[PDB]
């Protein structure tokens, strides 16, 4: 899916159940494969440390007749990633109601024990886990597609900051480009 | 200094800071206090290591070439470009147009090439580096008449001292340097396509002023660029692929990111 | 062009290793070496440039992951270097329980995948 | 004609500088220009979008 | 310039956006507050966790079928095992908490139905057998919903609960339940209901384990309907948020 | 007109009367307080239970024999399973708490001995084997005390903790431990020791489960002695009271 | 300046400055005048060489490593730590938390390794030292692409001059450096135990920019630390034992002091 | 912006200093901070203990 535009689409649908999981990934804006290539992650990979809050905006790209309800949750470290909606409910969540507005904003706050966190993988500077769950279900009428996609946009808040400069691990070279 | 957090309490109102519309192409200006209860925090953190000047103001090796004191290769020549290397090129192509003064440093190091010659006894090597703007008489040999440098700027450096360094002005006919050019050099839409149309910054030459010894010595010169007083406009997305040629933006297609086991996996 | 660049994760395919002549515009192809899975995003191909140099090469394969060491009874497992191909986990017991078996377990390549050759001790 | 300015200090001191060359393209790079304006790139909409209000009305 | 159809509620570290909802109902005109020093009786200093206990808790969903009678939740016993609210409730002897109930059910413009969300204080429930009262394993089940019935429960020698939907389990007309704070969910208009309830009791504080202050009942008055081809699984989700909760009487853990 | 030998301390719903005690030691001259808004880093609103968590907790006693080397308690891990203090510590990610330690040991005018009560911050402990660090099942045991040794622990292939009393387990002279807040119990003078400790760290808050801020050590410098005919069982009791405790980062329960 | 003595005379009072109670854990504030008759002495002695900054502000060798201009070992790499040596480590572990700027000096010395090669004639050797923060592309070879140092700080030093030296800021995510850590890196109480949890200060590399001669030369680099502007908290007792590993506080048990002939012997 | 301070002299003289760098983490170490406060470690008792008085009363 990385050699496509499908890497960008979050595939929600209508199922005979309630409380299942949509996606999930850890809060590492510059090391995790999900975040290491956005504009934020590309700027981070030039700096050793980072600090501040994160904005995650989710936009529903289904029909105008489809209706849904989701739970978007952040859970700080100390216990593993939640495996059930009830466990995720106990963290910092937002209930998204898909109405006339097509977008909702989950703001991941700064809950570090230090002032700054390392961009590279480090157990001591743990970030937490971000997950999504079906609050209710995606109810569609007849003659309307039941399989829909969400899209996620990442942004930094006005209290974000980065520290020591370093070289990017991405660009590489074996001879001089002539 | 980053904005301090504002303490907030519970809410049961009609204000909806969370729900927005991304279609308008507008980034939301939401703070954490809109979606939860927060405390008052005073932030002393500063965005001082994020200024474009500070980010780009660091010396970087853009090229290195070698010359000898015997044989056919007696002098070295480089057409100046900042696209030969990967690191500074990628750092500079975050923006479309840039404008900066330059600080130029050279690091020259000699090395005794192996030879059967005996009774070797070298003296202090002295090097000359010369800059020829477009239209100058380029040296065709090492003992040429153009190394007089009547108007061309030149530096003489004896081995065993602090490395040479000079300051360069903007030196551009255009109001800003262009990192990207979408067009050709001829009005008939053929010829040189791309940023090679605007690269006319001149040529650089280096030689040994003396031979020093009766044994062959190979000298290597490394060139370090440092942008000072930088002004940047029109930010652009970073290179996802790997650079291939300095002259063209030709690339080999690559995946958008790396893969993971599943959409619900917290391990890369 | 000279012999293609050597990588720490990939090796030239069968036609390329034998070939000793590479004209301009020639494409060679790599393959994952044992114990290395292939990253889908990167393409394992190198073209010969006009300056008689190959195109930039990046590692086209990543190390494989041995299965979770599991949970030993009445003891602990250090897992110091992680669980990638070539790791080494150590075993220990609490005060009053004697370790019987092997002390370590290297992650090695057993067949088509990577496995921990040493079994779990009992204590 | 010396310039006295403030150094970079932590939160929660002055330095002196003289220019020796007559070109102004030869002076030390300016490491103290902390000025931000994200309005050009973020929030570029012609009509102002108040946060608490519905984006589409 | 906004619309009164959307609404957001923030409590602790949780937030709930309705987008399409009717006006919030506030108990008996009273907003939940703390206990006054002129109405108190217990002399030791109370504890007020504030953020840990006063947050949105989301129970497990149920399914709205075409023949669903209805469901009920005893409010103190639903959150008994959830988060730090349940923990403090066990150790302490006396507690006092207000609630916010947010019921959610969405459907398409081609689905039809009508639910009644009623917060009933002191909802004592009768028994199928006249001789004995209903058991606890029958009256209240935490972590799940309790369902009503469409036919009268058989009498005999048991400790069951009479579950007839029309009698509401309390020997009253289900239509007359609109005396308590109530909200209606109409699938053609609403998608959620929000009711804020203060603390109601004849005493300043009480033991939550042995006494249930209020019982939340959701009953489909008009059945669910749709035409073949549209989504057949339509769930109903309930979110509860303890408000101004405080406890007195710290001792050993457990209600034994 | 009173005597400075008696003293009472009230915290929450607990009270401790010494009757015969030396002057209370207060950390580094600092009294434990809350976190200031100019030194904070985490942006969410903290919780402050106040009475539920800040009360006297009494651990299980130990026995002072004639040849007892000494005992140690990692302070955050001792109260991990006790009351609502342990419960909030599990659910929350960050915590910040000050302590009050009250050690009690009484004896008759014919018994002799001397204990040293020292609160040591960041008491990292070495291992019997140089190659590997000591295990958790060895470094800290909650609900019980950890004992020192009189003879050097045998080295080999293990994850034991070096327990020599003279080296204090930290490669330092036990006599030089009087640099940290310390109090001496002399059976001919004292019967109890009281030390108030503030929050010490390089960070504003921290995870209690993976990091121990301070370790309380009681060591008999002068041995216990008596003449035949008098009481031979002399215990030592330790009481800890969390002060100005607060937590940030409410999530799922457990430290997994 | 130390307090001056106060003259005293005889006494027959009820004041008892000598008798105290050590159980209270309080040090007595008694002067010599309480227990004897004294004269007035004005003391000009000063406690100026006892300030923590002055005590810790002295350069100390923390490590030294060697590299060659031929063969397999062409460059040197060190993960930065102040626990490799004994002297500065013991001086720094008088306190729990410290906070200081750093002054870094390097002393590089070459030495002609014995060889059968003849007609040897060397040129001036030039060395490069590079600093890679955590997450950087570490050099896998000597002629790698990362020695361009686009953003990584680097120094070029030619042999035969004053030794190189730069100033380092606090560079810590924590409010103070920790010399001791009581805890693990994982929340499950397993993994790395101790101060190794917080050591993420980066890596240092050193190489020859040229080969210089046709004969092998081995260069040794020594690294000197100097703490400036030091702030210290929570004093701790000095190490009685001898350090064994830099990573762990593991020690071999040792006696409290040295022994003497008898409790009434004035000779060690 | 030069700073004139006093040198270290015996008991029983001024020097001049200029800062050339703009970082404040690059200035000379401060060798003149003679300030003492042993109250935190010595005499840490909550109740003041006058010397001439009996410690236990
Ligand atoms: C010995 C004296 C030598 C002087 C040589 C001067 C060379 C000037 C080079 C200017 C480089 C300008 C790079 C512009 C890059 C761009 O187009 O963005
Ligand atoms: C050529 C330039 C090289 C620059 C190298 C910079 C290395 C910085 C090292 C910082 C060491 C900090 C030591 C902290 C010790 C502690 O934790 O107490």
């Amino acid at each position: 899916k990385v050699n496509s535009m499908e890497a960008y689409q979050i595939p929600v649908r209508s199922n005979e159940g309630s409380g299942t999981q949509v996606f999930g990934f850890p809060l590492q804006p510059g090391y995790s494969s999900v975040f290491s290539r956005t504009l934020l992650g590309e700027i981070l990979n030039y700096y050793t440390h980072w600090s501040g809050s994160i904005k995650l905006t989710f936009m529903f790209c289904g029909s105008a007749m489809a209706t849904g309800k989701f739970l978007l949750a952040y859970s700080p470290p100390g216990a593993g990633a939640p495996t059930k909606r009830v466990d995720a409910m106990l963290g910092t969540h937002v209930v998204w109601d898909v109405g006339l507005q097509s977008s909702c904003v989950l703001c991941i706050p700064w809950i570090s024990q230090t002032h700054y966190r390392y961009v590279t993988s480090d157990e001591y500077t743990a970030g937490g886990f971000i997950t999504c769950w079906y609050q209710t279900n995606i109810v569609v009428p007849a003659d309307a597609q039941s399989s829909c996609y969400i899209m996620c946009f990442v942004s930094a808040c006005n209290d974000f900051s980065v520290r020591l400069l370093k070289d990017t691990p991405f660009i590489s070279q074996q001879n001089f480009f002539q | 200094r980053v904005a301090d957090t504002v303490g907030t309490g519970p809410t049961n109102s009609e204000a909806i800071p969370a729900l927005t519309a991304a279609e308008t192409g507008h980034t939301s200006q939401v703070v954490p206090g809109d979606t939860m209860q927060t405390r008052h925090v005073k932030n002393y953190h500063s965005r001082s290591e994020s200024t474009i000047e500070n980010f780009l103001c660091r010396s970087a090796c853009v090229y290195f070439t070698e010359y000898e004191n015997s044989g056919a290769k007696r002098y070295a020549e480089w057409v100046l470009t900042p696209r030969q290397a990967a690191q500074l090129r990628r750092k500079l192509e975050f923006f479309t147009y840039v404008r900066f003064d330059l600080e130029l440093t050279f690091v020259i190091t000699s090395t005794q090439q192996p030879s059967t010659t005996q009774n070797q006894d070298a003296q202090i090597l002295t090097h000359q580096i010369m800059y020829v703007p477009p239209g100058g008489p380029v040296p065709d040999k090492v003992d040429s008449y153009v190394w007089q440098t009547s108007t061309n700027p030149s530096v003489f450096w004896t081995e065993g001292n602090a490395p040479p360094r000079m300051s360069i002005p903007f030196l551009s006919i255009g109001n800003a340097y262009s990192n990207f050019y979408d067009g050709w050099s001829e009005f008939s839409r053929n010829g040189v396509y791309g940023i090679n149309t605007l690269n006319n910054m001149g040529t650089l030459y280096a030689r040994h002023v003396n031979a020093g010894s009766t044994g062959p010595i190979k000298s290597t010169i490394r060139i370090y660029f440092k942008p000072k007083h930088v002004k940047a406009w029109i930010p652009r997305p970073p290179r996802l692929c790997q650079y291939e040629k300095a002259k063209n933006v030709n690339f080999q297609p690559s995946g958008v990111t790396t893969t993971r086991q599943s959409i619900t996996t917290m391990t890369n | 062009c000279e012999v293609p660049t050597r990588l720490n994760s990939a090796s030239l395919k069968q036609p390329y290793i034998t070939q000793n002549y590479f004209p301009v515009g020639t494409v060679v192809e790599y393959e994952c070496r044992p114990g290395y899975r292939r990253e889908p995003s990167l393409s394992p191909k190198l073209t010969c440039l006009q300056n008689l140099k190959w195109s930039t090469a990046v590692e086209f394969c990543k190390k494989k992951s041995c299965p979770n060491p599991g949970e030993i009874r009445n003891g602990q497992i250090d897992v110091p270097g992680g669980i990638l191909f070539g790791a080494t986990i150590s075993f220990s017991c609490n005060t009053g329980y004697k370790l019987f078996g092997s002390t370590s377990s290297f992650c090695l390549i057993s067949g088509s995948s990577v496995q921990w050759s040493d079994p779990l001790p009992e204590c | 004609g010396a310039q006295v300015s403030t150094q970079k200090t932590g939160a929660h001191i002055h330095y002196t500088n003289i220019n020796y060359y007559k070109d102004a393209a030869s002076n030390s790079a300016n490491r103290q220009d902390f000025t931000q304006d994200p309005g050009k790139f973020t929030e570029p909409v012609k009509d102002i979008m108040i946060k608490s209000l519905p984006a589409l009305n | 310039g906004y619309s009164d159809r959307a609404r957001s509620i923030t409590l602790g570290n949780s937030t709930i956006t309705t987008q399409e909802c009717a006006n919030v109902v506030v108990g008996y005109g009273v907003w939940p507050d703390y206990l006054k020093d002129s109405e108190a009786t217990a002399e030791d200093q109370p504890t007020q966790p504030d953020v840990a206990t006063c947050r949105f808790y989301t129970l497990d969903s149920v399914q709205w079928q075409k023949t669903s009678p209805g469901w009920w939740w005893k409010l103190p016993d639903a959150l008994s095992n959830l988060g730090l609210f349940g923990q403090n409730m066990q150790y302490h002897y006396l507690g006092r908490t207000g609630y916010t109930v947010h019921v959610q059910c969405n459907a398409s413009k081609f689905h039809q139905g009508c639910l009644l969300v009623v917060c009933v204080p002191e909802a004592e429930m009768g028994c199928a057998t006249l001789d004995n009262t209903p058991s606890s394993a029958e009256l209240l089940g935490g972590d799940s919903a309790k369902e009503f019935a469409d036919k009268p429960v058989a009498s005999g020698s048991n400790k069951l609960v009479q579950r007839v939907v029309y009698n509401a389990g309390m020997g009253v007309g289900v239509g007359n339940l609109t005396i308590f704070p109530h909200q209606w969910i109409n699938l053609r208009t609403n998608n959620s209901a929000t009711i804020v309830m203060p603390y109601t009791n004849s005493v300043p504080m009480d033991n939550m384990f042995r006494h249930n202050n209020v019982t939340l009942m959701v009953i489909p008055f008009v059945p669910l309907d749709y035409c073949p081809g549209s989504t057949t699984y339509v769930p109903i989700t309930v979110t509860i948020a303890p408000m101004c909760a405080e406890y007195n009487g710290l001792r050993l853990a457990g209600h034994q």
